[PDB]
DNA sequence: GGTTGGTGTGGTGG
């Protein structure tokens, strides 16, 4: 149901330290 | 994990540790896909060339962990296995084709800030995200170099196009595998390594903010070598088998 | 404490 959403990150509107690298690979 | 860094607390709450009962040691990674089901690499359970052949009673899974070695009291959950399910067409003789296995826990695990299932991808999500040059993320407690960490490691790596994967190895690649890693002069490095098998290769969807497990750490030749790439079991391509086992058993 | 208790150094490090 709520797979894939992390309590300490997504659920708290917080980014982990390297996830932006992932999202950049999609858009530079 | 080679050239990664220490995972943050709760960064990978679907990361599972496959732990041998006797001797007491880490065997592999694995991932939490529901409160009762854990996905791993078949080779972590069955690999006759190394005289490896584990039963449900040889193993525990350790869920919620950060430290490699220390018992994280009131944080981790240690679960016994009810049953193990290895893909019937797992090809250990040739090339580890369909390097995939499901493990059914005896009791369901309670989710927590440290324990939370990852999504499995559907056709739409796999088409969209599983593309050369997009990056995913791999996690584990495996070796830091070709031969290790005190805590769970993470590294982010780009998916590599099938031709380059195929040309980088004499092992026969199949559509149930992808490879990932930087090209030799691409500016970064990194890889999974021994001990990271069964750990998840995940990608974050920029459209619904969820993490999807696209791959399972499966195999390589050495670790972090120039011109070589990590290989991963292609979860989406084996998803029908996953669904059949979970629906039946 | 901590990513967590407590006749609290082990049970699993310090
Ligand atoms: C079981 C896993 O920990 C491990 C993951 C290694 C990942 N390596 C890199 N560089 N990302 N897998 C293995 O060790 C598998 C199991 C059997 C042998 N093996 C290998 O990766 C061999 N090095 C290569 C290989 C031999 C036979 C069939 C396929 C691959
Ligand atoms: C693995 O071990 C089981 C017993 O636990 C045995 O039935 C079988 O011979 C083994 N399988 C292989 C492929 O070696
Ligand atoms: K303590
Ligand atoms: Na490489």
């Amino acid at each position: 149901a709520d797979c894939g959403l992390r309590p300490l990150f997504e659920k708290k509107s917080l980014e982990d330290k390297t996830e932006r690298e992932l999202l950049e690979s999609y858009i530079d | 994990i080679v050239e990664g860094s220490d995972a943050e607390i709760g960064m990978s709450p679907w990361q599972v540790m496959l732990f041998r009962k006797s001797p007491q040691e880490l065997l592999c990674g694995a991932s939490l896909i529901s409160d009762r089901w854990v996905l791993t690499a078949a080779h972590c359970l069955l690999y006759p060339p190394w005289d490896k052949n584990f039963t449900e009673n040889d193993l525990l899974v350790r869920i919620g962990k950060h430290s490699r070695t220390r018992y994280e009291r009131n944080i981790e959950k240690i679960s016994m296995l009810e049953k193990i399910y290895i893909h019937p067409r797992y090809n250990w003789r040739e090339n580890l084709d369909r390097d995939i296995a499901l493990m059914k826990l005896k009791k369901p695990v309670a989710f927590s800030d440290y324990i939370h299932p990852v999504c499995l991808p559907d056709r739409e999500t796999a088409a969209s995200l599983l593309q050369a040059g997009y990056k995913g993320r791999v996690t584990g407690w495996g070796n830091l170099k070709e031969t290790q960490p005190s805590v769970l490691q993470v590294v982010n790596l780009p998916i590599v196009e099938r031709p380059v994967c195929k040309d980088s190895t004499r092992i026969r690649i199949t559509d149930n595998m992808f490879c990932a890693g930087y090209k030799p002069d691409e500016g970064k490095r990194g890889d999974a390594c021994e001990g990271d098998s069964g750990g998840p290769f995940v990608m974050k969807s920029p459209f619904n903010n969820r993490w999807y497990q696209m791959g399972i750490v499966s195999w390589g030749e050495g670790c972090d070598r120039d011109g070589k790439y990590g290989f991963y079991t292609h979860v989406f391509r084996l998803k029908k088998w996953i669904q059949k086992v979970i629906d039946q058993f």
